[PDB]
């Protein structure tokens, strides 16, 4: 743990990034999360919103 | 059957053709919510609930 800032900064970077990705997977309040779901799903009046 | 003794038939292990139903003309109310009328010729279901 001597070298624990390099590690914080590598890990923080890390998480952030991780954050990142894992917000993909959250819809938001829309019927899916996959754009392509809706994409072959709806007619594109609805699709849009 | 009447609105109270609903029937649920499975319909499974098919292929669908939703185009012919879509095509006819003779229909008084059509409507789809969750999915396009026309997008269902591409979409692959299973446990279809009539």
């Amino acid at each position: 743990s001597a070298l624990g800032k390099l590690q914080d900064v590598v890990n923080q970077n890390a998480q952030a990034l991780n954050t990142l990705v894992k917000q993909l997977s959250s819809n938001f309040g829309a019927i899916s999360s996959v754009l392509n779901d809706i994409l072959s799903r709806l007619d594109p009046p609805e699709a849009e919103v | 059957a009447s609105v109270y003794a609903w029937n649920r038939k499975r319909i499974s292990n098919c292929v669908a053709d939703y185009s012919v139903l879509y095509n006819s003309a003779s229909f008084s109310t059509f409507k789809c919510y969750g999915v396009s009328p026309t997008k269902l010729n591409d979409l692959c279901f299973t446990n279809v609930y009539a």
